[PDB]
Formats: structure tokens, C-alpha cells, sequence
RNA sequence: AGGAGGUAAAAAUG
RNA sequence: CGCUUACCACUUUGUGAUUCAUGACUGGGGCGAAGUCGUAACAAGGUAACCGUAGGGGAACCUGCGGUUGGAUCACCUCCU
RNA sequence: CGGCCGCAAGGUUAAAACUCAAAUGAAUUGACGGGGGCCCGCACAAGCGGUGGAGCAUGUGGUUUAAUUCGAUGCAACGCG
RNA sequence: CCCGCAGAAGAAGCACCGGCUAACUCCGUGCCAGCAGCCGCGGUAAUACGGAGGGUGCAAGCGUUAAUCGGAAUUACUGGG
């Protein structure tokens, strides 16, 4: 409804280290503009979400919640930034989405059908005594 | 007659198949009682029927239906069981006791009151 | 990361008015206590969700985009409502996201 | 009464 | 008495057989439900069907080859003796 | 599944758990066939006069409206109640 | 074991009642709550669900569950296709 991206300055801490691969001696002296996360679960704040954003396993966070995002595809400093930012807002709100799905299923119009027809069998079961 | 075929080929003494898995000739057995439920009977009938899974003590995972009013079992709850099936629920051929050492009867069931395991009322 | 907020909108109608299905003779008459509403489309949730939500072949809204919500399970009117909102943030969302 | 030969156009679905 | 040869149980180790539980995941079967769409199969079911074999296909199934009846249908019209 | 055989597709031998309380055979009956026989009716053929085209009266649907009362609404509703 | 006291004092419930298979009505809830070994009973008038009245069976035992045999000529040499 209310759409506006948050993600905290002041809140999260960058970390800028070396790029990993190929590429010449360019990747390995000045490439250390690549970024690595480091976002903490205590910064939570919704209370329920960020212990179900831990629990339930998946990749980018650790056994602690420390989550991290080692972007290397870039070579600025500043697409390594907004990459990183995308990235921890399309796992979070990813895997918050705790579906609220529901139930059930009783028969409804089964007995409409079902109800007539075996009441119908008690002339089967005349073929005896009268 | 064939019996050059019978001198082979002896008569089978055709051993017949249990209704109840649970033990060889066990006339009761203890049951985990697990993961409570109720569902749906076929064709004949149609209700909400509580029933209940049974983790059983010699090892099995089968089913078995709740025949009874009070609900006085849960996630654990390791009752007894009594064989026989209810012929209307596809799946189900044991039966819930009403007597066990976790599950007691339900109050109030005068006519015939040794069903259920109920207490006779002294009043 | 993200703050995204389901809230409750002001242009939406809380209208106790006439059920719709069957019951007798009380359904053709009167029929009340049943939230029928109208989430009135030409207002906010700024263009992006108004015909977003219309160019999808759906049951209980109007072809307009005035969603038409019945409400029927519930007993009081506390929980009637509720029947009727929490089906909307449902509904909205589910030709949303 | 036996017997031989001749003779005709497509059109789906509840 | 002491020493020693041979035999041997147990144990350890190497390499197999077999058998019993468990195994993420995945396939086939039944049942309820019958929500979906199809209306195959049954009157010759609007293309007669079934069996074997091969290919194709969202599903019932379709098609070619061979066999069986556990399939039908035999009137008028024209003419002739 | 294992064994056996095969180039392969597979073949042969051959279970269990589970699930239902029915499955099946025979002959009997109505129905349908662009199946046949036999037969009837303005069914067609042989002719006559009309509808449809025009205006008018009336009824229904649709539409509109504060209401345009309601029901009937293939043959067998629509100059019907 | 015998004699005396001896207030009937201290001494009866269980299953089932549609048919199979001896025994009926009413009330309460409405394919909901529940019942059963088999067919099945319950959609506001339930002889089958729950209770009450009454009845039937048995008895210091009565039902339920499980196992074996007979039933079952559904392994048939006796004694089948």
C-alpha cells in the first residue's frame, strides 16, 4: 500500500574487500571497492520476523544472522552499494512472506447428491421378510 | 482327481490375512497416540468425525478413530487400543478405548454404561 | 530493510448493507449485518494498484474496480467487518504480489 | 417355385 | 618342574556374499474429494471394438500392420426371366 | 525384486503391503440407429390462400424509469392468466 | 462337619431391542452430534444416534478385543472345477 524502501544508514555496516577471479593485475590491487555485507539480527525491530528470518535456513546469513553479501560483478565502488542493498531487501522480504494460506474442505454439495441416492437403496434392501 | 499333480502339488493350507497389524494375537496394544485430526467419512455417510494417528509401541504408525465425545488426549497422550473398524472411514482399523491409563469416558451415558469405559454413576 | 505497511485505507465503504445469496424470505427484503463494500477506484493507491487489479477476470469486485466484498461467515459485526477488511488485504495483494 | 443380375447422398454438438 | 610342536575358542585386520532398519528426493497405486476442463468408452456413441506389436500425444486415447467376433447393416428404385 | 534370455524394445517365471464388499457370467426389458420391413396423419407430392416486405392493433424480450405489478417464457410461452 | 442365636437382616447387575437373531413406544438434536460384525440408520415427525419407560437374553458372571477350529464342499484323498 505504503511502499517506501527503509534500509537503516547508520545501521548497516559496509564492508569494502577484494574482488575474486580473472581479469589481469587490474583485479587484484583496486578491486577491493567490491562489497561484503554485515547486517546484524539485532537490528530487527518487527520482533516475530527477524527470529523467523533466522530459523528457517537459506544462504546469505550464517548459523548467527550476521547476513552478508559478497557482490563481485562490478568494478565501482557505488554499484557495489545499491547491488548489495537490492539484494538484502529481495532475501528478507522474500523469505518473510510466512503465508497465511487457511482452510478447509467439507462437502457441501456431495450430501445434496450423496444424501438422496442411499436413502434411495432401502428399496434394495426389501428383497426379505414382509 | 490328478492325483500324480496332488502327490507334487499338496493342498495349500491357505493362511489368511490380519485386520490387525498391530502384534501377532496382541488383544491390546499402547499407542503414542500423535498429531490429532478430524476428517470426512465416504460415500454411505457424510460428518466430522474425530480421529487420531497412532504412534504404537512395537513400532508402528497407523490410524484409528476416535469413537467418543470427550476429547481428553493431545499431541502425546499414550493410550490403549481395542481392534475392530468402522467400515465408513477408508484407512482406519483400530479403535480408540475409552478406559485407557490417559483416556477416561464420558459423563452421562446411562443406557448401556460399561461403553466408554465410564464409571456407573452410584447416584 | 524495507518498511511496507498494510494499511487500512479511508476510501473504502463501510456500508451495512444487503446480503447476497439465498436464505428464505429474509434474503429478498431486508438482509443486513452482511459488509458488502466498494473500494472506491478512481482514489488513492496511486494508479498502480487500481488497474493493475482490473485487467484480471475477477469475482466480487465490479468491472469498474469498486471491489464488491461479501462478508457472510461470522456472526457479530465486530468480526463481520473483519471478514471484510481481511479479505481486502488479501484480495488487493493477491493481483499485487 | 427355383434362379441370375441391378440398386442408395455429406452433415458437428447437448 | 621347565621348555617346545601340533590342534583350537576369542579378538584384530583385509576383501566379498547375504540380510535388516533408515535415507533428501523421486515414481507408480488406491482412496476420499468430486475444484477443473475433457465427454474417451456404451445405440454402428455419431470413427464398430478388443488383443499383440510400433510410433505420436495435455488426458481419456489416435494411427499404421495382422488376427478375432466378445459387431452392425440386407429395403425400395431401375431392369430382366 | 531376483534369476534366466535378448542387440534393443522386452519376454518368461512370479509376490507383498494396502484397499473395497463387491467384481463377473447368463438371459429378460425399455431407448436409439444418417438400420430394414409393414402402416397412419395436409408429412411430402398435386393445388389454393396467407406470414415474412408496408401501415395499424396487441403481447413478450430488451431498454429506461420513482414503478414501468407478477407469473407463463422449445413443440405444449408470446390476442396467454 | 454338627448344634444354637438369626433382625431377610449382609448378597445383582451386563448386553441388546431394523433385519440377520428373542424384544417396543415416546422425547431431544437434525446426514449436524454419533452408531455398527454385515446390509446400512440420521435431510424437524429416527422401532438402528442420546436419554426415559418397558421387554428379551444370561447370571456372580456379562459384553468387547485377539487367536484356533467348525461354519467354509471358499484346497474338495474322504469331498470341487
Amino acid at each position: 500500500i505504503s511502499r517506501h524502501v527503509a534500509i537503516p544508514d547508520g545501521e548497516l555496516e559496509i564492508t569494502a574487500i577484494r574482488a575474486q577471479g580473472a581479469g589481469g593485475q587490474h583485479v587484484n590491487k583496486t578491486s577491493t571497492a567490491i562489497h561484503l555485507r554485515f547486517d546484524i539480527r539485532a537490528s530487527s525491530l518487527p520482533e516475530y520476523y527477524k527470529e523467523r528470518l533466522l530459523a528457517a535456513s537459506h544462504h546469505l546469513i550464517s548459523s548467527d544472522g550476521v547476513i552478508v553479501i559478497k557482490a563481485q560483478e562490478y568494478r565501482s565502488q557505488e554499484l557495489n552499494r545499491e547491488a548489495a542493498l537490492a539484494r538484502l531487501v529481495a532475501m528478507i522480504k522474500e523469505l518473510t512472506t510466512e503465508k497465511k494460506a487457511r482452510r478447509p474442505t467439507r462437502p457441501t454439495r456431495a450430501s445434496k447428491e450423496r444424501r438422496l441416492a442411499s436413502k434411495a437403496q432401502k428399496s434394495s434392501v426389501k428383497a426379505m421378510r414382509g | 482327481a490328478t492325483v500324480n499333480q496332488l502327490v507334487r502339488k499338496p493342498r495349500a493350507r491357505k493362511v489368511a490375512k490380519s485386520n490387525v497389524p498391530a502384534l501377532e494375537a496382541c488383544p491390546q496394544k499402547r499407542g503414542v497416540c500423535t498429531r490429532v485430526y478430524t476428517t470426512t467419512p465416504k460415500k454411505p455417510n457424510s460428518a466430522l468425525r474425530k480421529v487420531c494417528r497412532v504412534r504404537l509401541t512395537n513400532g508402528f504408525e497407523v490410524t484409528s478413530y476416535i469413537g467418543g465425545e470427550g476429547h481428553n488426549l493431545q499431541e502425546h497422550s499414550v493410550i490403549l487400543i481395542r481392534g475392530g473398524r468402522v467400515k465408513d472411514l477408508p484407512g482406519v482399523r483400530y479403535h480408540t478405548v475409552r478406559g485407557a491409563l490417559d483416556c477416561s469416558g464420558v459423563k452421562d451415558r446411562k443406557q448401556a454404561r460399561s461403553k466408554y469405559g465410564v464409571k456407573r454413576p452410584k447416584a
